């Protein structure tokens, strides 16, 4: 599956972005997407992902209530919610297949080049 | 693809 990524932008503190991860089109319920991103000075970090066979979510602490991980009834959509951005969540965000949903550091398959999320004042 | 690491402490 060859996932990108859409809805960045640029907010002011304590606003809100809906991104989407997709795939064409194409159904994405038999997959364990993550959300990912990369903020500058920082790791690469996996902050949201979901398990859609056994209907399992995970999140960072540093987002755990702000953002949700989920797709709607068309199933072609991985949406990641995030709510009362911070300067803190400035990032290129990615997606990319997470069998699992494992912890650890894992090698992904980033196909998109990911969408620009700036939290700004 | 970009095939990198990244690390994931999610729960």
């Amino acid at each position: 599956v060859q996932l990108v990524e859409s809805g960045g932008g640029l907010v002011q503190p304590g606003g809100s972005l809906t991104l989407s991860c997709t795939a064409s089109g194409f159904t994405l319920d038999h997959y364990d997407i993550g959300w990912f991103r990369q903020a500058p000075g920082k790791e690469r970090e996996g902050v949201s992902c979901i398990n859609n066979s056994d209907d399992d979510t995970y999140y960072a602490d540093s987002v755990k209530g702000r953002f949700t991980i989920f797709m709607n009834n068309a199933k072609d959509t991985v949406y990641l919610q995030m709510n009362s951005l911070k300067p803190e969540d400035t990032a290129i965000y990615y997606c990319a297949e997470a069998r699992g949903c494992k912890r650890g550091r894992y090698e992904y398959d980033f196909w998109g080049q990911g969408t620009q999320v700036t939290v700004s004042s | 693809p970009d095939r990198k690491a990244a690390v994931s402490h999610w729960q």
